[PDB]
């Protein structure tokens, strides 16, 4: 796991060079935007289980054979299963907002991710597609609440999507 | 990183981010200005804070300085005085991170195994560290200088 | 408390508690004076939280009070008060303490498989802990509440 | 995307449990011949299930009637059944036009599934599958439709069901008593989910709920009680031997610490102090430490201790920190004294495989854990723990697009491909399309096509292989020499040339017959080019039964490559176009395909034989990082010995 | 005796039915319904 | 791993729909063969000792393989090909009672290519062993429970070749 | 463990009270004195492995138990006592940040009483180690926090004996 | 693993013939160079941690690999390194003194090459470390048995490679 403060430790120190004025500014840029990254926190803290059903509705409104026969989040076993890796998807977000890195989310979630999906016949398309109905549902919200930065919350969802996703072009 | 260690906690227990670790994480943020205070006076003294030090662990121990010590020689000297810069480095990535995860898994795990293989006396690069722990504390604020000195005091034990 | 869980986590990994670590109990312990402001607000000022929260509880939920409910008899209806006195009971010592392991430990830990042995809803009482959180942030002041505000939305979280 | 792949084994999740299914299962997790017990629950089954075809069969056919009969009972003001896709506690009749033609479809769909599922509950024989897909069901539905609604809706059928059937009490009954377990699992609200704590804090924590461990069958778990008899005290140490060395060694070779099982009977040494003992033990130590690297003894002493794979790259990192300074025993005692085994295991319960179905399961290590807890782990001496969780931060290795085991090995003569089987060795990495491998020039490094496009036709001056080219005249091509000349110089040139030519197309010189004399006279004469006689070569049925026919196609497609052009493949773009010829035009197309290729006629002439121009840095580190070969500058500090000053 | 012939006799073949667009394409088989 | 029914119900549970007359068909043969396919069970579990026994001494006893040089020379090995050939008849017979090689696939072919070829046991030299159990199997039971039986015990063989 | 903080937090829950200003007022007390628990711990842990050898040359060195005869004579059992003491110490410091001796009451003095007994460990010794401990600590970090800390270590000494 | 001794007996043992006096010699040739083996396994155990001392200062130190960049930059990864030498210096004494090269392709090289690759470790460089262990160990021990050391730690090197 590394957060944004470590990622640039890292980088520095596979240089050896000290932490330097391009160093100090990223830094600072992180201190400053932290104050609304706890804020975003809290939010998605107080509304983690309204989020994910409602995004989950809006999934299988768009895609509607997943609840379909064949489909797999049919079965209440199967319903409970993909509510809980949308629980997991908002979870780990919810840690890379505050690290303002993606680390956690490669190490934790997307490292072994696909092989997973691979195995069950879990579809990893309505996947990403359910990760872009939360982001749109927290930015949504962010907007609707008092809070500056509202940036940074697009950027471990869209990570998630880059990562997962296959390779179209 | 304190967010790293905050984050990591949670997890384990898979309960997303305490109130508790979320107040930590706002100490950590309101104290990153005076935490990047004391990471530029150290980085902008770094060829002070290494000689003075370096000066007073040759005047204090000049065993390791006399012919049959570890460090004598101009260039063992030198070499001696780029481990002090490496050490001085990890506190500032340390002060800059708020706790010692970042000197530990650089440059604290294994060191007893390293120094052994090289033939250097642990106690000496525990003075060393200790000299550059009063010098870096004699150029910032009481407040500063107690601050810096929990990442100093974390690498003597770790040392000796 | 913080105090404890950074001496557990010290003690994880067998050593003394880190820089980052001891700087977050000098956190806690000088804010200190408004977690005892929370405890008073809340214990002298219970019973028009609870009183506030079961009424914007049973309109919403016209379930329990309506026949083949839950709390029917008029010692039940007592009982939905109890757990409210108790929930709020609950917040405080956690507040207090700065985590959740006050309340963790007595009213979370277990306690889907608890309702579930009385018949009571947890996606019922998860509703409950809402309109207990809008009722108790409505009296605390502006500053105040945001701090109240996390340790709602852990039990909140814990529930459904 | 990610840089390393741990593979990507197919997954069999049990959704439901049937009687036969726990009645096989039962005796094979206990590696044991079904006995008077386990024949016993099939031969009251397979009685039964004649009457239970029965049951269904009515249900299948008139399960428009019963589902009709249920939806106007409960749905009041029209007709429910417009648009098909006994104690009640407090309910109202639902509205049909007030609950919305998309939630009606949901409603209808789900009375008509509900009993389906009923229907293969009975078929099944087990009401298992009731009981996962209903348990945690009141919760999710409650948000959009009444509960109160739903009890007499199922109220109903049971009452629908029973006057449709009515046959025997010996038969009704089990129509009954599975409805009624389907309102009591619908009555009951959902369960706590399985919390899986992160044992440190390396490994993240996981949750699974209570539906997921309620059909994938349940492991067996022995615990070492006291009191017990003797003859389930035996099954228990037998499972106690199945887990630590995989399978039950005392009935194979009669390998059995009898010094040790006297001593867990009676009660004197834990089940923890056993399993402790039993890996320190000698037996383990010759099967699962002696044949194995110190890395994959410690991956194969998780499972057995443990029950799991290692989670993180930093538990590897610290596993292996401990089997290098105290070794075996310094291991296991690590293992066992965990904050982990006292937690799943305690003292008393032997240790089991916990997968798929037993617990929350982490995605890091998923490939790598399944190919573990198969009984094909100890064969796998390559470490697949350490190697992937350590790509994992690495950017993508030197490796073909299809694999490690797609390389050849970097030799003269000889298709070498790592089998797949023989040796578990498979490293899969996600490679796009335009993703180019970076190859090493055999000649000058300025002569590399990637950076030096139109130096792709410059010869190796004695840096690469030698090139072969009919420079010289062809013997008999002008009418100079009339008749006689007998000596003539130009002839041992090109023979040389068409023997190398042979070496260039098969790594090693033919027999007598295998040598296609047709093919060598025509450019003896100059009918044909050199690159129409490589074309020939590589055209030839022997070039077909040697590399071509008993190779996987794609790898025969690479070692191809290799050989007409001397270089291996960039990647997938290169890999699929001749794999696409291959599969629609044939082998010889692909051969054509390859010589036709603009970059052959760009580093081979008409008269030009191919040679090896590029390698992978693993084939040139095979040539070059031996104990000769090497130069001394290669990764080493070079000190100037110079002779002192007092000399 | 030859009662027990369930794999080693004739094998019972299974109905598969073909598989049809579902209601993701529910507005293109609106427009398919207008495009007479 | 799956049965015969649990397989039906999956393929109706796929498309959607009830048990309505092709899924039914395999059901009622598999619930009349299940008599005989539990007596034919008992038979082999009680001879599981003696049916080897017969099927080492046709295949493999007095041949290379059983010779120095051989892979089922030494005792250790020989004990180990005992015991495989005892997994052959064992997982035959589970596979018979589930109506379905599933069993076979999840538990005996996950990597019994992956096991055989790294240790360098000979294929043909197994495959003759498991065909010399299908032979003593089917005298001793009987013809069509031999047939019954003969289907997995020739997917194992399948599976190795 | 069970804190000074979470004490009357304990003692409220088993009460099923809130916290009444008779209460608070101890409350208030670990508020106050919390920023002094820190910076002692802090001396402590800088210091860790000096403390111990003040502590067991005051003490132990040059004695009967170190000759031998005693039962720190031999090397191993002499790293072992130095890694008590090492405990000993680590231990006694959790207590005075947490403020409550309850993690002594726990973690500490559990069955260690009884396993000294068991080994032949003298009482008498063990207890003038810490004895020693409290003297070095007092000296190192200052009067009004070693007093303190000297409650903590008299728990030790009152436990063992 | 398989010593000398064990490797003629089962050289003999898959012929299934008695051993003859061409594989006794083999064995004669063992017992008289295993007074130079046991000697020689005395001297490395002994400057165990000493050989690699001066290895890694030979080759190792002063190199890119030290300096920030490369793959022995950070103190846990310098430690790994040391940890590696140790394990070469011990597993080639373990084959001197078996006079095999059987434990090295067991324990050593089988499933190492595969490791050195994923974890980004130079197999060039560290070739030369086990280069620059040979003239160590050969210096300290004599001509005669570090060149019988030198090949197991040749052995090494041609594995990695
Ligand atoms: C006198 C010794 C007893 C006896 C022996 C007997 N043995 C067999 C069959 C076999 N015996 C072995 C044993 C070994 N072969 C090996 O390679 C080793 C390890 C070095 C041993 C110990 C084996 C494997 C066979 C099979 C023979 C083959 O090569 O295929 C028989 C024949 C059994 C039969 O009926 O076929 C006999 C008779 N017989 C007695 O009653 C004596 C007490
Ligand atoms: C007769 C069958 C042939 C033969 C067999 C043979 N097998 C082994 C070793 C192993 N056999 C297995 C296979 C399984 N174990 C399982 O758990 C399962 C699934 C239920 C099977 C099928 C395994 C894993 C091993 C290795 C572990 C062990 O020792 O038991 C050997 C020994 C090989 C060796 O030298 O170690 C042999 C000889 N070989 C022949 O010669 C017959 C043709
Ligand atoms: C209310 C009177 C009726 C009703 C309405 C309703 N159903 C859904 C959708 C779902 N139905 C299920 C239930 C099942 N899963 C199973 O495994 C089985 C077999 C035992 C059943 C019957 C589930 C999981 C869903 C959600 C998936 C989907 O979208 O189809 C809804 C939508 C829920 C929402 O508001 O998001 C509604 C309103 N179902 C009943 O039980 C009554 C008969
Ligand atoms: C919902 C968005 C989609 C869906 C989900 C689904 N997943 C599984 C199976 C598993 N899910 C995981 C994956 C994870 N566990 C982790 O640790 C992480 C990283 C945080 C993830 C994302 C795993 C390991 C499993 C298998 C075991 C388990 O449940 O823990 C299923 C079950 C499949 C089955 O039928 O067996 C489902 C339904 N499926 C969809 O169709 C949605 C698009
Ligand atoms: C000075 C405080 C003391 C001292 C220093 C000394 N060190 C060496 C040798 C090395 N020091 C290191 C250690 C590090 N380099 C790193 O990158 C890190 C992590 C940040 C550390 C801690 C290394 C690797 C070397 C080897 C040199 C190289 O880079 O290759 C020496 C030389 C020893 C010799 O004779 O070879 C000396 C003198 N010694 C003292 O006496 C002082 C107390
Ligand atoms: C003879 C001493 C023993 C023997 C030899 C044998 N070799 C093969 C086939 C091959 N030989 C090689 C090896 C090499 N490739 C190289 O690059 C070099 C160095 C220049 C060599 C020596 C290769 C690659 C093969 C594979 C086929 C080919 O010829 O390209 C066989 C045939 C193996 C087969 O089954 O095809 C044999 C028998 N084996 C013995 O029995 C002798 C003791
Ligand atoms: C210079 C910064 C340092 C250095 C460089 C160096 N490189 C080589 C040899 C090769 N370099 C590459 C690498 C690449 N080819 C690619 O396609 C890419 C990706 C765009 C790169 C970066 C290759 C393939 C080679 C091998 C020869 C070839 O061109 O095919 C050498 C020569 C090594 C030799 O002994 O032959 C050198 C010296 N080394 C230094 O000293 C600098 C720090
Ligand atoms: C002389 C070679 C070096 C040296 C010696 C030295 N040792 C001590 C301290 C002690 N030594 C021991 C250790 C042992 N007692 C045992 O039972 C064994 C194993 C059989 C040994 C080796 C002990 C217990 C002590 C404590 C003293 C006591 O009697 O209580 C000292 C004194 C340290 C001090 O200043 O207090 C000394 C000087 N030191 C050197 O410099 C030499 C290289
Ligand atoms: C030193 C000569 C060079 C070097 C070594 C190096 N190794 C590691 C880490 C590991 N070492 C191994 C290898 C082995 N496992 C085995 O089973 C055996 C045979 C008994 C060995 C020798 C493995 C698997 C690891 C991983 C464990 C770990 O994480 O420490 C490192 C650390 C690399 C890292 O931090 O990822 C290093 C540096 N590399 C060099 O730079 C030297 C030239």
């Amino acid at each position: 796991m590394r957060d944004a403060v470590t990622t640039l430790i890292k980088n520095y120190d596979l240089t050896g060079r000290y932490l330097d004025r391009n160093a100090m500014d990223e830094l600072k840029a992180y201190f400053e935007s932290g104050s609304a990254r706890i804020a975003a926190a809290a939010m998605i803290n107080a509304n983690s289980a309204t989020i994910v059903k409602r995004a989950a509705a809006q999934l299988f409104e768009e895609i509607p054979e997943l609840i379909r026969p064949s489909g797999n989040a049919y079965t209440t076993r199967r319903f409970s299963a993909c509510l809980r890796d949308m629980d997991y998807y908002l979870r780990y977000a919810s840690y890379a907002l505050i690290a303002a890195d993606n680390n956690v989310l490669d190490e934790r979630v997307l490292q072994g991710l696909r092989e997973t999906y691979n195995s069950l016949g879990v579809p990893i398309g309505p996947t990403v597609r359910g990760i872009q109905i939360m982001k749109e549902m927290i930015e949504a919200m962010a907007e609707d609440s008092s809070l500056n930065s509202t940036d940074f919350i697009a950027s471990p969802f869209d990570h998630m999507t880059r990562e997962l996703s296959e390779l179209s072009v | 990183s304190i967010v790293t260690k905050s984050i990591v906690n949670a997890d384990a227990e898979a309960r997303y981010l305490s109130p508790g670790e979320l107040d930590r994480i706002k100490a950590f943020v309101t104290g990153g200005a005076a935490r990047l205070r004391i990471a530029e006076t150290l980085t902008g003294s770094r060829e002070t804070i290494v000689k003075q030090a370096g000066d007073r662990l040759f005047q204090k121990r000049p065993d390791i300085v006399s012919p049959g010590g570890n460090a004598y020689g101009e260039e063992m000297t030198a070499t001696c005085l780029r481990d002090m810069d490496y050490y001085l480095r990890l506190v500032t990535y340390g002060v800059v991170s708020g706790d010692v995860t970042p000197i530990e898994e650089i440059g604290l795990v294994g060191v007893r195994e390293m120094y052994r293989s090289l033939g250097t006396p642990i106690e000496a690069v525990a003075q060393s560290v200790r000299e550059m722990k009063e010098v870096a504390s004699g150029l910032m604020s009481s407040d500063d200088a107690a601050e810096a000195s929990a990442y100093f005091d974390f690498v003597i034990g770790k040392m000796s | 408390s913080v105090v404890s869980q950074v001496i557990l986590q010290a003690d994880d990994q067998l050593r003394y508690p880190t820089s980052g670590e001891l700087k977050g109990i000098q956190a806690f312990l000088t804010t200190g004076a408004q977690r005892i402001r929370i405890a008073e607000t809340l214990a002298e000022n219970e019973k028009k939280i609870v009183d506030q929260a079961q009424k914007q509880l049973f309109k919403k939920h016209p379930e329990y009070r309506a026949p083949g409910g839950n709390a029917y008899g008029q010692r039940q209806y007592n009982q939905c008060l109890r757990d409210y006195g108790w929930y709020l009971r609950l917040v405080t010592y956690g507040v207090l303490a700065g985590n959740k392991e006050p309340i963790e430990t007595t009213g979370l830990i277990g306690v889907k498989e608890m309702y579930n042995s009385l018949n009571v809803p947890v996606p019922g009482m998860v509703d409950a802990v809402t309109v207990l959180k809008d009722a108790a942030l409505g009296l605390l002041s502006a500053e105040d509440a945001n701090e109240t505000a996390p340790y709602f939305d852990y039990i909140i979280q814990f529930m459904s | 995307s990610v840089k390393a792949s741990g593979g990507s084994s197919l997954a069999r999740p049990q959704l439901y449990q049937t009687v036969p299914v726990s009645a096989i299962s039962q005796a094979e997790q206990q590696d044991r011949f079904l006995e008077g017990s386990e024949l016993n629950e099939l031969t009251a089954y397979f009685q039964s299930g004649a009457l239970r075809l029965e049951i269904a069969e009515t249900l299948t056919q008139n399960a428009d009637l019963i589902v009709s009969r249920a939806a106007n009972r409960i749905f009041t003001g029209g007709s429910p059944l417009s648009y098909l896709e006994p104690i009640p506690p407090g309910f109202r009749p639902i509205n049909i036009a007030r609950y919305g033609p998309s939630n009606m479809q949901k409603s209808l769909r789900d009375m008509s599934w509900f009993l389906r599922y009923t229907t293969y509950a009975i078929v099944a024989g087990d009401p298992n599958i009731i009981v996962v897909n209903t348990r945690g069901l009141k919760e999710v539905i409650e948000n959009a439709c009444s509960i109160d609604a739903t009890i007499v809706a199922i109220q109903e059928m049971r009452a629908a069901s029973a006057d449709y059937f009515r046959n025997n009490a010996q038969a009704k009954e089990i129509v009954l008593q599975y409805f009624d377990i389907l309102l009591s699992e619908f009555k009951a609200p959902t369960p706590a989910n399985k919390v899986r704590q992160g044992p440190s804090n390396d490994i993240q924590g996981l949750e699974l709920p209570q539906s997921y461990f309620n059909a994938a069958a349940k492991r067996q778990k022995y615990a070492m009680k006291p009191g017990l008899s003797a003859l389930e005290k035996n099954a228990v140490i037998k499972a106690a031997y199945r887990q630590i060395f995989e399978r039950d060694i005392t009935k194979a070779y009669s390998q059995s610490i009898s010094y040790l099982e006297s001593q867990v009977r009676n009660g004197d040494i834990s089940m923890k102090e056993f399993v402790r003992r039993l890996a320190k033990s000698p037996l383990y130590r010759k099967q699962f430490f002696e044949p194995f690297i110190n890395s994959r003894a410690l991956e194969l002493a998780f499972r057995h201790i443990l029950g799991r794979g290692p989670s993180s790259r930093e538990e590897v990192q610290k596993y292996f920190s401990i089997v290098s300074s105290g070794g075996l025993p310094a291991l296991v005692d690590a293992l066992v004294d965990s904050q982990e085994y006292a937690d799943y295991f305690g003292e008393e319960t032997v240790p089991y495989l916990r997968g798929l179905g037993v617990e929350a399961q982490e995605c890091r290590n998923w490939g790598m854990q399944q190919d573990l807890f198969s009984y094909s782990a100890p064969f796998r001496k390559v470490p697949q723990f350490i190697t992937t969780f350590a790509q994992y931060d690495r950017p993508l290795p030197d490796q073909h697009v299809y694999g490690s085991g797609n390389d050849p090995l970097e030799i003269q003569f000889g298709a070498i491909f790592p089998k797949e089987t023989r040796n578990p060795s498979k490293r899969p990495a996600p490679f796009n399309k335009d993703t180019k491998r970076i190859l090493i020039h055999r000649g000058p490094a300025v002569n590399n096509q990637v950076g030096n496009p139109s130096a792709v036709g410059e010869f190796p001056g004695s840096l690469g292989a030698k090139v072969f080219r009919l420079n010289g005249g062809l013997p008999g091509a002008k009418v100079g020499k009339n008749t006689g000349t007998s000596v003539k110089f130009g002839e041992s040139s090109t023979q040389a040339l068409i023997r190398a030519a042979y070496r260039q197309v098969f790594g090693r010189d033919l027999y007598e017959g295998q040598r296609l004399s047709v093919a060598e006279i025509q450019l003896e004469n100059g009918d044909i080019s050199v690159r129409e006689f490589i074309k020939r070569l590589a055209k030839s049925e022997l070039f077909l039964k040697l590399y071509w026919a008993p190779h996987y196609v794609c790898k025969a497609i690479e070692y191809m490559h290799r050989r007409l052009l001397g270089r291996p493949t960039y990647g997938r773009q290169e890999m699929n176009q001749y794999f696409d010829i291959a599969s629609k035009q044939g082998f010889y197309a692909v051969v054509e395909a390859m010589i036709d290729s603009k970059e052959y006629s760009d580093a081979f002439g008409e008269d030009t034989v191919p040679y090896e121009r590029y390698l992978t840095p693993g084939g040139l580190q095979m040539r070059s990082a031996r104990v000769g070969s090497l130069r001394e500058d290669i990764g080493q500090r070079v000190d100037k010995e110079v002779t002192p000053r007092f000399v | 005796p030859s009662q027990v012939a369930f794999a080693s006799g004739d094998p019972i073949p299974q109905n598969v039915a073909r598989r049809t667009p579902g209601p993701s394409l529910n507005r293109f088989k609106e427009m398919a319904r207008q495009v007479k | 791993m799956q049965d015969a029914i649990t397989a039906v119900i999956n393929s109706a549970d796929v498309q959607g729909k009830y048990l309505d007359g092709a899924a039914m068909d395999k059901l009622k043969s598999y619930f009349a063969s299940g008599e005989l396919r539990v007596r034919a069970a008992s038979v082999i579990s009680a001879n599981a000792a003696t049916i080897v026994k017969e099927a080492v001494a046709k295949s493999l006893l007095y041949s290379d393989v059983t010779r120095p040089g051989g892979n089922m020379y030494t005792t250790r090995r020989y004990a180990a090909c005992i015991r495989d050939l005892d997994y052959y008849l064992r997982y035959a017979t589970y596979a018979m009672l589930a109506g379905d090689a599933s069993i076979l696939d999840e538990r005996v072919l996950n990597g019994l290519k992956e096991t055989y070829n790294s240790l360098g046991v000979p294929i043909s030299s197994t495959v003759q062993a498991i065909q010399a159990i299908k032979e003593v199997t089917a005298s001793l039971v009987g013809a069509d429970a031999g047939k019954e039986m003969g289907v997995y015990l020739d997917y194992i063989c399948s599976g190795l070749s």
